[PDB]
DNA sequence: CGGGAAAATCTCTAGCA
DNA sequence: ACTGCTAGAGATTTTCCCG
DNA sequence: CGGGAAAATCTCTAGCA
DNA sequence: ACTGCTAGAGATTTTCCCG
């Protein structure tokens, strides 16, 4: 399995781990506490 | 009949990308076209390509030219 | 390593000390140090040095609002040419941008547009626009303007255009008009040393007469090939290679262990 | 390059264009069209119609792309030369204009239209447009239950006037017709480009006299000499700029 | 091309077409076209794509301030090394600024110090401080942070440390103290493997002791050299070349056409 | 001589032709009506 | 290479430690200081002194690091905990600091002067100081018109004691003292952070049994076996992890 | 006398950068420190740098290692 | 001399606001 | 007459280590 | 085959806000 | 399940052109 770590929404914060669902070129779809989000690669690290 | 049609396939140029390199990669020859994947040849090189990362003209100012 | 390791992780509680710090002050393999810190959430802090590409397909379109002297003007560009259309707009709304939507739509081939979220671009009556002539809609992952740099830079160039011709008309609606007439027509460059407009002449052009072509060649040419596999239908030859399309999947491989009938 | 004497015998048969002899015989355009253009027996992209109609008491802009029956129409609310103005510079922007007919109303001789036929680069010149009008009323007709307002309908028969009817030979929509036009009017005017850069050059040949230049390939060096177009090796001939 | 330009320079006072457009629409050389172009005041709009770099001497510090919840950080770094050294100050003034670099210049060596233009570094209780220390101040131009990037930066990453570490301390000055030891001595990378703070004991005492080398060497080795000139002074030879110094001019001149005296 | 242009303080407005009095690396020294200021090379055009 | 006997002959008459023998001879630091640990005959930087004066009715806390005479003061308001603790802290950033001596006054006992330590891994142990405080004082004194504020002063002081001051065998500062100091205790530590890395193995040469590795370079191994330095060549023996 | 002071200055590594180039150079070794420059050795190749350009150490790992 | 694994180096990014 | 930089993530190439 | 000049290509930057 | 880009300035390499 995956831990993501992203940052999302504006908010300098980073979160995380959250579950990855799909990893594409330059985002990626994670789960968080049952809140799907979908993150730029650019902005998470997959662990 | 068919070479003549595969001819012109084969005329139109390919500029194209990688999944990774930013920097636009040269014209190449179009060989095939489909919904999602253009096949091409780039130098010597036959190569698949998604059709959301290609752009496929004629360049007519070199087809004038000749 | 069973000591390092464990004043390690004690001291990487109160500093956060980096792999370096540690292998170097603990003795410990370079893999085990940066163990230690992949598994602190308080050091995942980076996002990884990439950038994605954006679709540039002859169908999608990137459109955006900007802002200049109080007044909202409304910008698209054709992602595969760099062709690009703007009007000022009374109101960043959904319905002006439903009815730019609609007039776009009519002279040009649009299958998709892709928006930031402004409320104007997710309002109901774009949505209704959109259905019904028969755009697709796609947002970018929110805050996330790179999504559509291409329209993002396009308003950084139409602004620069707009600063060289201001004086020459008086209300800034004409100086926009005339500012994608320069773009469009008056600036060549890019692949095929074109100005945006001739480049997106060419595109459509090409979209459709290569669809054209390859129609007739299907039809024409019928084969099926078999390689190493199953019935793969043939869809191109030549120079020792031969590219098949097995399963929806399309792989070239060498004339050697192929055979076509 | 062998296949000059077969391309002139098919100009002297059947006196086809420049397009077909270097289509079918792997000709250089430039030679071609000196082939097509030697012989004396074998001797509109940026036209624009624009009218105002009028419909529910509003006023409807209407400009035709004559080759191509391609649209671009909207409600304008006044029948002013400021108005006509804007949609003029707009087209402009959006497709290469040249010539705009309009009917000596009084919009279309205003001095502000002038002002932007001027700015453009257009040349004002005061039966399709009636035609055209009378097809776009139809279309607004069929889709004026299909919104509230005029001017969305107009611009929902103007998509589907230009892209959802087909007609004619090829059943092509005015849509694809019109950058059919275009891309072959883009294709005329880089060959005349071509034409006129390299008109200016002299080349001596094996010396003899001074031919004109027609083509630089690779391999070898096409000219023309009293009429007669002959290839010669680029080593041995020497081109210069007078 | 005398029709040709004429109608170029025309069509670019409406236009402003760049060189490209009007090479092709007037069958310009490009040399024209681009002359066209550069004698456009309202063509005359990008800058050139470089940068500069930063003075790295062992003697120069950039400073700045920064703000986290309401309070004012004091930052310095040594730029060669990387070091930092930050305080919570009361308030953006000069008073605090000129005793934080006091400090500072009777803890290390502090020949110069680079900032902005805030009114702190401007103000003149730091100018009568840096004269008593005879620190030499530079001013970055106005309005450019990149010249002091360095600075900038290093307020990246304390920020990011004290992020790190906030919890473990109640009150800002503690979290900052906390995160000055951790970047200077938990964290190690940059040229030597180094942390900041071994970095700039290494700087400090290599530029201490390579100037007592080299002055012995200077004092023993004394000769002339003459070359292809006059009599240059010698500052090293070996390996086929001679390195002289002529008119305050250093040279690297081969063995050959080099005679020692 | 030479035909500086260049954008400076903060002033999206691009200025000149100011003539050139020294050019190092990453930054000019130009004169602008009896006025000398000192830009980024970044942030100015040479002719 | 060649010259390990010369070191170990050098070290049975004249006891040089290893930095010399290593400087002199050409030997890796970790040799030099295998030599200089077989011979039984042959047998600070991080401790600071903190304390408290007065002047004027005001609090300076003083930090002078033993080895160098360098000193680290300055006016702290009330002499409190917490305000040492801030100071130390301070210091530990700034400085490699591993133990302080205090005088067991109420804030150098403080349970937050306990946390700080604790924090920064620091070891608190309860001469100089004193001869030192005069010192400080005696600058103070001098450059007092030169400020309005005592605490100005104090670093004007501290700048000219630490700078401004050269005394001792090589007539160096404080400053450059305290840098050469720190400077050498770092080359300390990385040697003995490489002793520590190359004393997990164990090699074999020529097999014979298991010597102590001493050094890998790129055309030998250095080893020791039976209190003996022996060099062999790296294709000759087999290093292993035990 | 003078070679062990010669062959301690060439004891130091530099860290350099060119006028153009935002790389830092990779270690070379000092030969001569002035004022305004440093004279260095890089791969066969000895250069001269301005000092605002050039980062001198020891090397402590290095040195201590051999 | 040959692969595998490990170390080193190169490439690229946000945030500094 | 002055000037982007840092450090981490991940990819790519060099180095080393037992055959 | 050889330089010079010219064209093409590569590298890098701000602004989009 | 989605994603930086553009165009200009200046440097660097490839191409061509008369010997
Ligand atoms: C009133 C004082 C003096 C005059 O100007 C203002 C405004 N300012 C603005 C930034 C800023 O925009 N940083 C972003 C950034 C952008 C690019 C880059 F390379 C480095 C960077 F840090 C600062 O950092 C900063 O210290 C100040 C400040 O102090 N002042
Ligand atoms: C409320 C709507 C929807 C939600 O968000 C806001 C705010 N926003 C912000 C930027 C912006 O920050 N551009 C700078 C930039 C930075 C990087 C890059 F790659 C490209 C770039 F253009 C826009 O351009 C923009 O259109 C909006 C907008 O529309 N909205
Ligand atoms: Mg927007
Ligand atoms: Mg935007
Ligand atoms: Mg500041
Ligand atoms: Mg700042
Ligand atoms: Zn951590
Ligand atoms: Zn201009």
């Amino acid at each position: 399995n995956f831990r993501v770590y992203y940052r999302d929404s504006r908010d300098p914060v980073w979160k995380g781990p959250a579950k990855l669902l799909w990893k594409g070129e330059g985002a990626v779809v994670i789960q968080d506490n049952s809140d799907i989000k979908v993150v730029p690669r650019r902005k998470a690290k997959i662990i | 009949e068919l070479q003549k049609q595969i001819t012109k396939i084969q005329n139109f140029r390919v500029y194209y990308r990688d999944s990774r390199d930013p920097v636009w990669k040269g014209p190449a020859k179009l060989l095939w076209k489909g919904e999602g994947a253009v096949v091409i040849q780039d130098n010597s090189d036959i190569k698949v390509v998604p059709r959301r990362k290609a752009k496929i003209i004629r360049d007519y100012g070199k087809q004038m030219a000749g | 390593f069973l000591d390092g390791i464990d004043k390690a992780q004690e001291e990487h509680e109160k500093y956060h000390s980096n792999w370096r710090a540690m292998a170097s002050d603990f003795n410990l393999p370079p893999v085990v140090a940066k163990e230690i810190v992949a598994s602190c959430d308080k050091c995942q802090l980076k996002g990884e040095a990439m950038h994605g590409q954006v679709d540039c397909s002859p169908g999608i379109w990137q459109l955006d609002c900007t802002h200049l002297e109080g007044k909202v003007i409304l910008v698209a560009v054709h992602v595969a040419s760099g062709y690009i259309e703007a009007e000022v707009i009374p109101a960043e709304t959904g319905q002006e941008t439903a009815y730019f939507l609609l007039k776009l739509a009519g002279r040009w081939p649009v299958k998709t547009v892709h928006t930031d979220n402004g409320s104007n671009f997710t309002s109901t009556t774009v949505k209704a626009a959109c259905w019904w002539a028969g755009i697709k809609q796609k947002f970018s992952i929110p805050y996330n303007p790179q999504s559509h740099g291409v329209i993002e830079s396009m308003n950084k160039e139409l602004k620069k255009i707009i600063g060289q011709v201001r004086d020459q008309a008086e209300h800034l609606k004409t100086a926009v008009q005339m500012a994608v007439f320069i773009h469009n027509f008056k600036r060549k460059g890019g692949i095929g040393g074109y100005s945006a407009g001739e480049r997106i002449v060419d595109i459509i052009a090409t979209d459709i007469q290569t669809k054209e072509l390859q129609k007739q060649i299907t039809k024409i040419q019928n084969f099926r090939v078999y390689y190493r596999k199953g019935p793969a239908k043939l869809l191109w030859k030549g120079e020792g290679a031969v590219v098949i399309q097995d399963n929806s999947d399309i792989k070239v491989v060498p004339r050697r262990k192929a055979k076509i009938i």
